[PDB]
């Protein structure tokens, strides 16, 4: 096994190996774009350990309070 | 699987322009050098007494 | 397609026939060159070259020597005419 | 955003000239049976600078207002006219009493907004003097709803976001009031 | 004036002049459908402006996918 | 004055006397810009530039990029007048004489308080409401790339 | 061994953004303050001797579609749309002053006026059919009929 | 007539706002060429034009009064469009993608959430602009260098207008102001330092500028796709390439190193101090400064593109497009996914204020 | 059930809530047929359109005219230039005929 191609159901880190020296282009390329779904996933170990999320924005127009109107309510008449 | 440089350096030195950003720098040095031009007709170059010019 | 006929390559070969000097103005298939229209080699040259102008056919070194009669020339045409290929506007559109 | 509408003028005159919009005109009043109210007077950065003391005098009357739309069942500028009067009411209060209590350190916000393009996290310095005034005439503490009480931005003692040009008249007003007040 | 079918005089006299027109006609159903999204202050229309524009993009490229292997052909006999 | 008028005016003439396909292609440009610039007046900014950034910027160059693999060969002008001054007199493309002849007006609301683009919405639509439009055209993107190379690839 | 001949090209080149970002920031910001000063020339321009110091206001960016009303109703104010006024009660030409934009609806004129783009099988209908109006203008019609019954 | 004249101005005041923004690109392209003779030749140990005008000031009037005043060649008596479009597309393309670029808070002609779309749409019009230049007129050099030249910008605009947009999506605006003023507390240089060389790249092979110089190779296609093109012609489309390498200097300056934004701001704020707010001295200080912080970010790009070029050789042309497509888009693509991954996992999805 | 008529903001526009109101009465099942809902579709229509509502105006338009009636004294005053919305026009007390600045916000 000389510079024999490796074989990726036999050695899969030397396959890894033959594609980070001779295609650098391809190997590191998804590397980067693998760390994109691997912090994705990381994101339930950040919401117990590091801070909480923060709350939604209000953008549901103006919170309307969840009750009745008040018959009460006087001042500011003509 | 004979190369002394791990795949991780050779990457690094490919993907961020090693030896052209040490080719900038190069150039960068003459910028700071002292122009070899000298300003005709107001200077001339040297001659010498066997130059052969006008009979 | 081919649309020459044996008529049409003969009543037109006479017109340039008629364009070179010619002992004879009767041509017809049966009507040779070098005896009947005493055409040498330079002269014979002209008027094969001027068919391949009109004709737009390609006479080879082969039947070079071996040209005769004016029937053969008009027969030859024929059996060596295609239209040139259109481009893709002429074609289909 | 800024896409072009058939309610509000348009980006260029040349888009008034394509539509060949008409900017009309009413001569006409409210029908006398609609009593009469004295509309608010002031522009967008005095409003944007009073925005959250509006909403602490007048809390229980946008809230009536804004139910009372819900509650017209579509048929809301016609119902609650009643209503809408009272908000105006009570925000011309608050204006007024901005102008003959806490006038000086007023002005010296919604000046400093105008500076800085109408932006909340640009004038922190002239806005912690507004709020400490207001609280000391008008009870009036301004209040972010949903979120704890020590993560309001602005009591903030670093924000990430500062202004790329300190307004000068917010820096020697807080300067003037920072021995003399705050000692 | 255009039951005449005057349009077919304005068209050129090529393939690729016929790919043009067509691409000229997908252009006035998205002009069209911006102008309907638009009054109606609809954003469902201006999703299918933005897929007619992108549909219609495909199309440009089959099309002359297939034009540029047909022209080609014809200059495909390679013999040097 | 609508200068937008003249222009096409200039349009429906070459478009006439078009004789070879750097005419044709010209007409595409020229077809575009008068869509981009109407656009970017009157109804709608963000898609006069979406125009440009597709159309031209992906097409049309592509157009003039295959065109110079083609080819390269070669009644009057009272007609050709006659013909633009007589399809010039209708251009009403409606036939609603009240809703043509008539203006009108919207009334703005101030309970949209959280104001955004339109891109925005359409982003808030296209990516959840309708994925899988955008699922769909993903596929069919994968469809060209595999299409056009089995078609023009000759081995 | 710094060349200075060689940085005198990048010192005209550094006033070239000068010029441009010294005339445009301190022309708009000086016109936009003066416009904001009151609701005619003759105010606009006359210093006051009565006034403070002169506030001014730099232009805005990245606005939304409230700016745009909040714009018109400064307008409708002060006579411009970046006016100054923090009246509690606004004036009584503000009461009847509102501008409403009556526009068209009509299809840009590329649409119907391209020797090409105006011609489809829809297109063609709509313009040479009266199929579709005569059904729609019977609502039309219906309006005046179901009044007096 | 004083009352007739204070008013004459109020009605031509914005008209000299413009024209004082036109000279001022003009300025600065046009001291451009002055600047990359005189850079390229120090490091070369020449000297540079300083025999044109005092101190070599006055070159690039001089280039452009020589060629404006040159015969015209033109294929027949009135032929004078073929031998314009391809120039006049080209300028106006890059003048108008100036009106976007922000001098300052707010100092920008046209000021749209659509700013980015705009700037990157009018770049794809120059580059149509330039493929008509080889086209038709005749056949011996400029239509060499026309499939091959469209070839290229058509690739790295790709790559380019990816580069943009992971911009933009850290920000979520497509407005520059935006984008410039959200990089108060950090410097996209920082984060997106590989996105900033890819950016250049690209904005290197964009304008044609060496080393993916193959449009106007000069040792192969004599001048490229310009040999026909000559007086008038000649300087419409060389100030439009010239443009360019000032707006893409400028753009790469606005995205990764803050645009207008100061680089200190204690300093910043000690120049400001001294100038009374109340007076209209602090406002033209004011855009001095903000104006020659991007100047100097502005300047070290245009000082780049020369330093390139007096550094690298010319990059075979086949090796560009399996460059971009095999290199630079896949790690472009990746970029794309990577920076939603981070932020969404530390929950700091970016919303405009 | 899809959305539909959905404004530039995220939110239903002018013509969602007359088109709420069809699909609610068409759906319904007190129902026994759609002839109820007959009003309910030709307000969705007048909202998209104002068909009805411009003919309303072609009439007055052409029956203002039978009478001699004059537009300028019937018309709303309306203002064509975008530039010209003077403070004397708007009814500002002190204000001035010059032109107002649209040049730049
Ligand atoms: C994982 C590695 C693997 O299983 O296949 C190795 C496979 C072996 O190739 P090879 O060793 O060079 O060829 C030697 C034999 O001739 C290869 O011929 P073969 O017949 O031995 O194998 C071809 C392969 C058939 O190839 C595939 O099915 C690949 C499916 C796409 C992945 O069939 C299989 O091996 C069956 C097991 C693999 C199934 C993969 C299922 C993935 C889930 C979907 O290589 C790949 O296919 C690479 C695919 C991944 C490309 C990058 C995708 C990145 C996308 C995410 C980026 C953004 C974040
Ligand atoms: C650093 C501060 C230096 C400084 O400012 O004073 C020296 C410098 C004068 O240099 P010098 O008097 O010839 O130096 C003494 C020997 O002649 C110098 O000659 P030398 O050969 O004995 O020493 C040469 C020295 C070079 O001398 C230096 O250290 C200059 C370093 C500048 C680096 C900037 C980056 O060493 C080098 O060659 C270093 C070259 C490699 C640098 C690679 C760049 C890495 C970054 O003063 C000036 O800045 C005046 C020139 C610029 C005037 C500004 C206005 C120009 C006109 C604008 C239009 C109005
Ligand atoms: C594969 C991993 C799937 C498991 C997972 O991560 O999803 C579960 C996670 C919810 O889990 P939990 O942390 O309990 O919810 C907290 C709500 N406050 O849900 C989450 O919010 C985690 C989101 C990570 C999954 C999205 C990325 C998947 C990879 C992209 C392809
Ligand atoms: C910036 C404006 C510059 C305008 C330059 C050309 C001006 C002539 C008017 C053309 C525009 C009218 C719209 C029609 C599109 C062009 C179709 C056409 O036939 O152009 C003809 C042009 C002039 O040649 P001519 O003698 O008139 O015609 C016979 C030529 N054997 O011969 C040609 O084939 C044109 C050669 C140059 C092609 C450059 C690309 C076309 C122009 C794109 C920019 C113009 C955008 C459209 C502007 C008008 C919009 C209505
Ligand atoms: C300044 C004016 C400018 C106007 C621009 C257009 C100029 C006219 C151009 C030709 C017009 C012919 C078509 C006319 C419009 C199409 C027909 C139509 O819409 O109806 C109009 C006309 C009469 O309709 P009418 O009875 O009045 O309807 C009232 C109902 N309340 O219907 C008719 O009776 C017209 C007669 C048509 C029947 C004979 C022709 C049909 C047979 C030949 C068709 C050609 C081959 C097509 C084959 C079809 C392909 C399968
Ligand atoms: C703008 C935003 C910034 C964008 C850029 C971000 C910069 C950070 C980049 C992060 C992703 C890069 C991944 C680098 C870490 C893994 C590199 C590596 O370990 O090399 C590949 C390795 C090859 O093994 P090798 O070193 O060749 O051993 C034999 C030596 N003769 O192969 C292996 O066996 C291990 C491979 C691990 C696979 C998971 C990674
Ligand atoms: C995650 C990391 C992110 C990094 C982002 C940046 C990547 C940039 C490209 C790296 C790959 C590369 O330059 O490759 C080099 C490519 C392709 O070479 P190849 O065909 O593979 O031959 C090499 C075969 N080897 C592997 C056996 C060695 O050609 C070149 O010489 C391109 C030269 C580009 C010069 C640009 C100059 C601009 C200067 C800007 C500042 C002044
Ligand atoms: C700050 C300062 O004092 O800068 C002095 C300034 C600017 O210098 P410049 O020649 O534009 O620098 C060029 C920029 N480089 C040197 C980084 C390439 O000089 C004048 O404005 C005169
Ligand atoms: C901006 C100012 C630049 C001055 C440069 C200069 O004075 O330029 C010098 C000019 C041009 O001729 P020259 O060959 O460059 O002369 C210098 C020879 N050198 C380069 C070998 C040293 O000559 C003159 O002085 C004669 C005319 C007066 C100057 C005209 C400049 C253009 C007008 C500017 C004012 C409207
Ligand atoms: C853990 C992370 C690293 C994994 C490394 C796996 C390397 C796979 C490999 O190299 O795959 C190898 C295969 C087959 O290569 P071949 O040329 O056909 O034959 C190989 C040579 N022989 C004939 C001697 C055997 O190529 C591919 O399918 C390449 C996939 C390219 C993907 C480009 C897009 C990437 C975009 C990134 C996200 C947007
Ligand atoms: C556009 C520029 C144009 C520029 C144009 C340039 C014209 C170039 C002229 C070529 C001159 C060349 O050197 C000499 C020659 O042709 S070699 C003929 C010499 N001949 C022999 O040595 C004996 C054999 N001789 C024969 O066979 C017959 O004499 C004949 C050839 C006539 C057959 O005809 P047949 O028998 O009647």
């Amino acid at each position: 096994a000389i510079g024999d191609y490796p074989v990726y159901y036999k050695q899969p880190i030397r396959w890894l190996s033959y594609h980070a020296h001779t295609r650098p282009h391809v190997f590191y390329a998804i590397a980067v774009a693998a760390l994109g779904p691997v912090f994705m996933m990381a994101t339930p170990l950040r919401r117990k350990f590091l801070y909480d999320d923060h709350e939604p924005l209000p953008a549901n127009g103006y919170p309307l309070p969840n009750r009745s109107r008040d018959k009460t309510l006087t001042g500011y008449d003509d | 699987e004979e190369s002394s440089e791990s795949a991780l350096s050779k990457a690094t030195k490919w993907y961020l322009l090693s030896e052209i950003f040490r080719g900038l720098y190069i150039t960068l040095e003459m910028y700071f050098r002292a122009p070899y031009t000298i300003y005709y007709p107001f200077e001339k170059g040297p001659v010498s007494p066997r130059f052969r010019g006008e009979h | 397609a081919s649309t020459l006929t044996k008529e049409d390559v003969l009543t037109r070969s006479v017109s340039v026939l008629r364009g070179f000097e010619v002992k004879t103005k009767d041509i017809d298939l049966q009507t040779t060159f070098v005896q009947d229209l005493g055409m040498d080699s330079l002269d014979l040259n002209d008027a094969l070259v001027a068919l391949e102008e009109e004709f737009d056919v390609v006479f080879d070194d082969k039947t070079a020597n071996e040209i005769k009669t004016v029937g053969e020339v008009v027969d030859f045409v024929l059996a060596n005419y295609l239209p040139t290929e259109q481009s893709i506007n002429h074609t289909i559109r | 955003s800024s896409t072009h509408t058939n309610d509000s003028l348009n980006s260029s005159n040349y888009v008034d000239k394509l539509k060949d919009t008409h900017f009309v005109f009413e001569n006409d009043k409210l029908p006398s049976e609609i009593p009469d109210v004295e509309e608010v007077g002031a522009t967008t950065a005095p409003l944007l600078s009073a925005a959250y003391f509006i909403g602490a005098k007048c809390q229980d009357y946008n809230d009536d207002f804004m139910l009372c739309q819900k509650e017209a069942k579509g048929n809301g500028p016609i119902d609650c006219l009643k209503e809408g009067r009272r908000v105006t009411r009570c925000a011309s209060g608050v204006l007024k009493d901005l102008n003959t209590h806490c006038s000086d350190e007023f002005r010296l916000h919604w000046q400093c907004l105008s500076f800085s393009n109408l932006e909340y996290k640009n004038c922190r310095k002239a806005e912690s003097l507004l709020n400490k005034c207001v609280f000391e005439k008008m009870n009036l503490v301004k209040k972010i709803p949903g979120i704890p009480e020590d993560r309001q931005i602005h009591l903030k003692q670093n924000p990430v976001l500062k202004p790329v040009a300190l307004h000068q008249d917010s820096e020697v007003a807080f300067k003037k009031a920072q021995n003399e007040n705050s000692i | 004036m255009d039951l005449i079918l005057l349009m077919l005089v304005a068209v050129g006299l090529n393939i690729i002049d016929i790919y043009i027109m067509i691409e000229i006609l997908i252009m006035g159903c998205t002009v069209n459908t911006i102008y309907s999204a638009s009054l109606d202050n609809d954003m469902i229309g201006l999703i299918y402006s933005l897929i007619q524009i992108i549909i219609a993009g495909v199309e440009s490229a089959i099309g002359l996918s297939i034009l540029v292997n047909y022209n080609r052909i014809r200059n495909s006999e390679e013999i040097e | 004055m609508n200068l937008e008028i003249l222009d096409l005016s200039i349009l429906g003439f070459y478009s006439l006397i078009s004789s070879n396909s750097f005419e044709s292609i010209a007409i595409l440009v020229a077809t575009i810009m008068p869509v981009i610039t109407e656009l970017w007046y009157n109804y709608s900014q963000l898609f006069a530039l979406l125009y440009t950034l597709i159309y031209v910027g992906a097409v049309v160059i592509l157009f003039v990029f295959i065109l110079s693999v083609i080819n390269e060969k070669e009644s009057g002008l009272f007609i050709l007048i006659l013909v633009l001054l007589l399809d010039d007199l209708d251009d009403n493309e409606s036939n609603d004489n009240d809703y043509n002849n008539v203006y009108i007006t919207d009334y703005a609301d101030w309970f949209n308080n959280y104001n955004e683009s339109d891109l925005s919405v359409i982003g808030n639509l296209l990516f959840t409401e309708y994925a899988l439009l955008l699922l769909i055209i993903s596929f069919i993107l994968l469809m060209s790339i595999i299409g056009l190379i089995l078609i023009v690839k000759k081995d | 061994m710094i060349p200075f001949e060689a940085l005198i090209p990048y010192a005209i080149m550094f006033a070239g953004f000068c010029l441009g970002g010294g005339v445009m920031n301190s022309a708009i910001t000086a016109d936009i303050t003066k416009r904001a000063r009151g609701p005619n020339q003759e105010i606009k321009r006359n210093v006051g001797e009565d006034e403070g110091p002169r506030n001014y206001t730099k232009p805005r960016y990245n606005t939304d579609q409230w700016d745009k009303y909040f714009a018109v109703r400064d307008l409708r104010l002060t006579g411009s749309l970046r006016g100054q006024s923090d009246n509690a009660v606004a004036e009584e030409s503000f009461k009847t002053n509102s501008i409403q934009p009556y526009s068209n609806t009509r299809r840009p004129w590329v649409l119907r006026r391209h020797i090409i783009m105006k011609n489809s099988p829809t297109k063609w209908a709509r313009k040479y059919s009266s199929r579709r109006d005569e059904r729609e203008q019977e609502i039309k019609d219906d309006y005046i009929r179901g009044m007096g019954e | 007539m004083l009352n007739n004249l204070f008013d004459f101005i109020e009605y031509i005041e914005y008209w000299l706002i413009i024209v004082a923004f036109v000279a001022s690109v003009l300025i600065v392209v046009a001291y451009l060429t002055v600047a990359e003779r005189k850079t390229m030749g120090y490091m070369q140990r020449r000297l540079g034009p300083n025999a044109v005008g005092y101190y070599g000031v006055l070159m690039a009037v001089a280039d452009a009064l020589k060629l404006l005043s040159k015969e015209i060649v033109l294929p027949h008596n009135g032929d004078i469009i073929y031998v314009m479009s391809g120039p006049l597309i080209s300028l106006f393309s890059v003048l108008l993608s100036w009106a976007v670029i922000p001098f300052g808070p707010g100092l920008s002609l046209l000021d749209s959430e659509y700013s980015i779309i705009y700037l990157l749409a009018s770049g794809s019009i120059g580059v149509f602009g330039t493929v008509i230049v080889g086209w038709m007129s005749n056949s011996k050099y400029t239509v060499l260098a026309t499939v091959r030249t469209t070839a290229q910008l058509i690739s790295y605009e790709l790559v380019l207008t990816t580069v943009v947009f992971i911009i933009a999506l850290i920000v979520s605006s497509l407005n520059i102001n935006v984008i410039i003023e959200s990089q108060y507390n950090i410097w996209y240089i920082i984060p997106f330092f590989p996105l900033c060389l890819i950016f250049f790249i690209s904005a290197l092979a964009e304008t044609a500028r060496p080393p993916f110089d193959n449009v106007e190779a000069e040792s192969e296609l004599v001048s490229g796709h310009m040999t026909e093109l000559s007086a008038s012609p000649f300087v419409i489309f060389f100030l439009s390439e010239y443009c360019s390498m000032v707006l893409m200097s400028t753009l790469t300056a606005i995205f990764f190193f803050g645009g207008y934004l100061p680089f200190s701001n204690t300093i910043h704020h000690l120049i400001l101090n001294l100038f009374d707010q109340h007076s209209i001295y602090y406002f033209i200080i004011e855009g001095i400064l903000l104006s020659g912080y991007l100047a100097i970010k502005a300047n070290f790009f245009m000082f780049s593109f020369v330093w390139i070029r007096a550094a690298a050789p010319r990059l075979r042309y086949d090796l560009l497009i399996l460059f971009c497509w095999y290199v630079l888009l896949p790690i472009v693509f990746a970029i794309v996914v990577f920076a939603p991954g981070i932020l969404y996992c530390f929950d700091a999805l970016p919303v405009i204020i | 059930a899809p959305l539909q008529q959905v404004g530039r903001h995220g939110g239903p526009n002018k013509c969602f809530g007359e088109f709420q109101r069809v699909v609610e009465c068409m759906t319904n099942a007190k129902h026994d047929s759609y002839e109820p809902c007959n009003n309910l579709k030709n307000d969705y229509l007048e909202c998209r359109k104002h068909k009805v509502e411009r003919y309303k105006a072609f009439l007055m338009q052409k029956h203002a005219e039978e009478l001699g009636k004059d537009p300028e004294e019937i018309g709303a005053p309306f203002v064509r230039k975008r530039r010209f919305l003077t403070s004397k026009t708007l009814g500002l007390v002190d204000g001035d005929d010059y032109e107002i600045g649209v040049e730049k916000i």
